[PDB]
């Protein structure tokens, strides 16, 4: 599932973080190269039992390979920002001002079985005021794509 | 309401408040019961359907009556939106009961006015009404009978605009019985036409003309004290302006008859008994009679005196009138001597010359009046009505004639003299109503009584019933031609024969050749003729060979009927030769072209029988009445016990036959009555099946009408139609309306569901696309809150930026 | 009752992903599978009993589809014969000429209703700046689905 979205900016976005972290350019991340990482973004703290939990979700040496499959199996549903916004712009189908809490709230629980009523609080929560403004749909897919901060 | 205002106090009696009306049309209806049913005392009453027998029906009335009668003693009502309706031709429920019922409605309401399709209906008030009120008079001026209310100005002022449009003739023919009162607004027209195009930088000569028309042509019937016996045809000249130039009278039938009989109840013509009143006592010396009337057989067969009216009086109005027209002393004087004459005729006697059948005179007395009255010689006189010299072959044979054959010719001259005279009177008055100023267009109004049946129908009776019968194919003419046009204009395809030619057979078994008349105009060349002679030359000829012609069927007595229009007419033929006399014998008229009264002579220069003019002025009538533009009034009397507001039927019912009325709502009912003007067809109806709606809204005026006639379980046959309208059968506009109310229940209900339908079909188009949209969202969502508390994807997200 | 399609299309209006559709979206599934049924007719057999109808349509595909067979059989009326004709019987003054006015109140007042939202809805840019409405090309696009 994991190859099949996933398109070659993707990939070298990826392999381009991957070269960053790869501190030595041997072509195998390892503790060390993940501890200088840290230290490098000003993160001097870092225990081994939190670079080893990192580690232990690979069954071998993280190679580029091996770390692409790691991070696409937990993006499996998962497209790039303007794919994203395109649902968006469909639901919008009028255009430039984003949707409203109602609309949606419906939209996500009724056709199929269940965008449950647990998850749609947490998404109120985890997407905003940008939910209870304009429902911030070009926001929520940046949070997505970029982090949750920005 | 905002229009009227120009009438504003006569408002209240020409139309209705706005919610009078709204509150009437708008109201419950239930047509598969409501209904209109025979009824043996009174003629139509309404109820409603209780049951129904198979082809019988039950109903309950209006009063409280149940009756079970035929399924065609039964008739549909209209709906409500047809109260009173202005033209009850535009009703979709053209039947006997229904137009009874929209004329009595409207008078119950005093409105007098009402329309019929061409015509307008006028009922007797018996009372007063701020109708003829000078403010109307202003309302109805320039505007199309669309844009006002039924009213006979209506009719008056379309006369004269139309006048000036088309410039074209134009003619208005009023009618109706006895009572009626015709002469009210025939007066009531002309001062329309003074008052509205005036150049007087009349109006009694106008006037004035009627009281001597009336000394001639009126007299004491034993129904009415003053009736006509008087038709009138004016032909008011209009300029090339617009502006009045003439004017021209015309009298007819003030009944030849009278002149010489005259029915035990009755009287003659009242000119005979003015004069011999007295008020004027010269005058008695100088005709050389007497004062009792008893002198004069002609004019005394039936009533002398009558208590209402003062033949003193009258004699002066007369005068005074006679003079005002205009006349010459001298033929104001020859009218008086001629009027002499004409009794002392009536007591010319004559003897058999013995041993011989012929006729000699027995004495010159009278003769001597009554040829120095005309200016005559007692002599040559007396030969040529004893010894009438005609001129069989190429010459000039004598011939003898008969006691019997003399006293009936007398009296032919008597009657022929008589009529001659008054038709002159009406000329000269014309004449003064002459002047210099050219004359482009005139107005003719023509005021005659309609079709009257009696118990008792004589020669009278015949002549007017035939006049009438004339008018009317006159009518259902004009109808046919007009109807033609539209389905014309429109591009309807219907074809018809002429609605007149369904009367051509009556007429023709009058008026040609071998017909009525005829033989009735030669018999009168006989000297020695019976009634009876007459009556077996009339069978003889036309029994068993002709269909109009018929035998009385006994139930006084009658000699023959006829199938008139209007129905059949019983007959009695006894006097008539007589009356007919007054076939003319020649001699004398000959006399007469060189008499020494100028005036008598003139009278005769177109040279005879009574009927023989009758025809030739009927003619001369009915060819100035097709070189006009027919504009039609009939007249209604509504109770003979004279009260204000109320109505008897089968009276009314009985007009309505006899008036042209029915049978122009027949002909309508024939082709497509009811005529929708198309966006009138839009706005109203819409609602029916308003969806029929896209390409029903981006819309055209037309097209439209088209479009939504697509739904409705109606006949799409009742229907057509053309470039400005479409063209409906009866009960059809009705059915429509119904749905509107009820009739729209149907038409939207069904408009309705559709979009409804059609609404939701749009939903689902957007469901489905959006199918896949949402996943993508969905799914999307989820990963975030997977990942977002991952190691590694926060770092990729810390790191994300460095990156390029 | 039979076709494969209706059934797929019963799924996308769950609305809860139970396969049970209530009673009362009965009416509305009905409109747009393939055509129309008015409100009355819903409302006379089986809606008119709350109970069976619950257990005969606000159910299952098993009762779904019966329903919408049984309407089926009256849908002939779908003829637009009458349907351009009726809308021109309101304002007949030339062309299919309408207004606005006169069919936005005739269709929400009378008969069966319509929401004021529903009829705007209808009104979707047909009705331009003229007042007047076209009939005869609103019954094509109403129609038209």
């Amino acid at each position: 599932n994991v190859f099949s979205m996933f398109d070659q900016t993707q990939i070298q976005d990826f392999k381009e973080a991957f070269t960053v972290i790869d501190q030595n350019r041997d072509g195998i991340i390892d503790k060390d190269d993940l501890r200088e990482t840290f230290a490098a973004m000003g993160r001097l703290n870092v225990k081994n039992e939190e670079l080893d939990a990192m580690i232990k979700e690979a069954s071998g040496p993280i190679n580029f390979t091996v770390f692409l499959t790691m991070f696409g199996e937990k993006l499996k549903g998962a497209d790039p920002e303007d794919v994203i916004m395109g649902a968006f712009k469909v639901l919008d189908p009028d255009g430039k001002g984003s949707i409203k809490k109602s609309f949606l709230e419906e939209l996500l629980t009724t056709q199929c079985d269940r965008f449950t009523p647990e998850e749609i609080k947490n998404m109120w929560a985890a997407f905003p005021p940008d939910v209870a403004g304009n429902v911030d749909y070009k926001n929520i897919c940046y949070v997505i794509t970029h982090g949750e901060d920005k | 309401d905002a229009e009227m205002a120009a009438f504003g106090e006569a408002a209240p009696y020409l139309r209705k408040s706005e919610k009078e009306r709204i509150e009437a049309q708008n109201k419950p209806f239930d047509a598969k019961s409501s209904v209109f049913v025979v009824h043996p005392k009174e003629s139509f009453v309404k109820g409603t359907i209780q049951s129904k027998e198979g082809g019988k029906v039950t109903v309950k009335t209006e009063g409280g009556e149940t009756l079970t009668v035929k399924e065609d003693q039964v008739f549909s009502m209209n709906p409500p939106k047809y109260d009173k309706i202005e033209d009850m031709a535009m009703m979709t429920h053209l039947h006997e009961p229904a137009v009874l019922y929209n004329l009595k409605e409207r008078y119950a309401a005093w409105m007098i006015y009402t329309y019929s399709g061409l015509f307008c209906v006028t009922v007797n008030p018996y009372k007063w009404l701020p109708v003829y009120n000078p403010k109307v008079v202003l309302a109805y001026r320039g505007k199309k009978r669309q844009e006002a209310p039924p009213h006979i100005f209506s009719i008056s002022d379309n006369a004269y605009q139309f006048m000036l449009t088309d410039r074209e003739n134009q003619s208005i023919l009023i009618t109706g019985e006895s009572g009626a009162g015709k002469t009210v607004n025939t007066k009531r027209v002309i001062q329309y036409f003074a008052t509205i195009a005036a150049s007087g930088e009349l109006e009694d000569q106008i006037i004035s003309a009627n009281p001597l028309l009336e000394a001639f042509g009126n007299a004491k019937t034993v129904r009415n004290d003053n009736s006509s016996r008087f038709g009138k045809f004016i032909r008011i000249h209009f300029g090339a302006t617009g502006k009045l130039a003439s004017a021209d009278i015309e009298t007819y039938l003030l009944e030849k008859s009278r002149v010489t009989f005259q029915l035990p109840a009755e009287r003659s013509y009242h000119i005979f008994y003015q004069i011999m009143s007295n008020k004027k006592p010269e005058l008695i010396d100088m005709l050389l009679i007497t004062t009792n009337p008893y002198d004069y057989h002609y004019v005394s067969q039936g009533e002398i005196t009558v208590p209402s009216i003062d033949d003193q009086e009258e004699l002066m109005a007369t005068d005074s009138a006679i003079d005002i027209l205009g006349f010459s002393a001298d033929e104001k004087t020859a009218i008086y001597k001629l009027t002499g004459a004409v009794m002392h005729y009536g007591n010319l006697k004559f003897k058999q010359k013995q041993r011989e059948e012929q006729a000699e005179p027995d004495g010159t007395e009278v003769a001597d009046k009554a040829a120095y009255l005309m200016g005559l010689n007692s002599a040559e006189l007396l030969k040529a009505l004893c010894y009438p010299r005609v001129k069989v072959g190429n010459e000039f044979v004598t011939k003898g004639q008969t006691v019997s054959q003399v006293h009936n010719s007398v009296g032919a001259l008597a009657k022929a003299v008589y009529e001659k005279m008054f038709l002159w009177m009406v000329i000269r008055i014309n004449q003064q109503l002459d002047t210099k100023q050219p004359r482009q267009y005139f107005i003719g109004v023509l005021d005659i009584a309609g079709f009257e049946i009696f118990d008792f129908n004589s020669f009278e009776q015949l002549c007017i019933n035939f006049t009438n019968e004339k008018l009317q194919q006159f009518f259902n003419h004009h109808m046919f031609v007009l109807e033609q046009e539209e389905y014309k204009k429109e591009g309807i395809e219907w074809e018809f024969i002429d609605f007149g030619m369904d009367l051509a057979a009556c007429i023709e078994l009058i008026e040609k050749p071998m017909g009525i008349f005829s033989i009735l105009e030669e018999e009168c060349m006989f000297p020695k003729a019976t009634d009876t002679s007459f009556k077996n030359k009339l069978y003889d000829q036309h029994l068993g060979k002709s269909n109009n012609f018929q035998k009385p069927k006994p139930a006084a007595e009658a000699h023959f009927s006829l199938v008139h229009y209007a129905g059949t007419v019983d007959y009695n033929i006894s006097g008539w030769l007589e009356k007919n006399k007054d076939p003319l014998n020649e001699t004398v008229i000959g006399l007469y072209q060189k008499s020494s009264v100028k005036t008598l002579a003139l009278l005769f220069a177109t040279y005879q029988t009574v009927s023989a003019l009758f025809r030739e002025n009927l003619n001369k009538l009915m060819a100035n009445l097709r070189s006009t533009h027919p504009h039609f009034v009939r007249c209604i009397i509504p109770n003979e016990t004279k009260t204000p507001g109320a109505m008897e039927h089968e009276l009314v019912l009985h007009q309505l036959r006899c008036n042209g009325v029915l049978e122009g709502i027949r002909i309508c009912r024939k082709g497509f009555p009811s005529r929708v003007l198309y966006a009138d067809f839009k706005q109203r109806y819409r609602v029916l099946n308003a969806s029929a709606i896209p390409e029903g809204q981006f819309m055209d005026s037309k097209k439209a009408s088209e479009k939504l006639l697509g739904s409705i379980d109606v006949d799409h046959t009742q229907y057509r139609f053309g470039h400005t309208k479409v063209f409906f059968k009866a009960g059809l506009l009705g059915l429509l309306e119904e749905m509107r109310d009820d009739k729209l229940a149907e038409i939207i209900t069904r408009t309705q569901a559709r979009c409804r339908g059609f609404l939701m079909r749009v939903e689902y188009r957007r469901m489905v696309e959006r199918r896949e949209s949402i996943f993508c969202i969905q799914y999307n969502v989820r990963s975030f809150m997977n990942v977002k508390h991952w190691p590694w994807m926060k770092l990729f997200f810390k790191i994300k930026p460095l990156l390029k | 009752d039979e076709i494969n399609d209706f059934k797929e299309a019963f799924l996308l209006f769950d609305r809860t992903g139970d396969a049970k559709i209530t009673l009362s979206q009965v009416g509305d599934i009905v409109r747009a599978l393939g055509q129309n049924p008015t409100n009355a007719e819903i409302n006379k057999i089986l809606g008119n009993p709350s109970k069976e109808e619950m257990n005969a349509k606000k159910i299952t595909f098993e009762e779904f589809l019966p329903m919408l067979q049984a309407a089926a059989n009256n849908k002939d009326q779908g003829t637009f014969e009458d349907f351009v004709e009726g809308l021109r019987v309101f304002d007949k003054e030339g062309n299919g000429t309408v207004m606005g006015a006169e069919l936005r109140h005739v269709l929400a007042t009378l008969g069966e209703k319509m929401t004021e939202e529903e009829v705007e809805e209808l009104m979707k840019g047909q009705e331009d700046s003229n007042g007047c409405i076209n009939y005869e090309a609103f019954v094509k696009h109403i129609m038209s689905v």
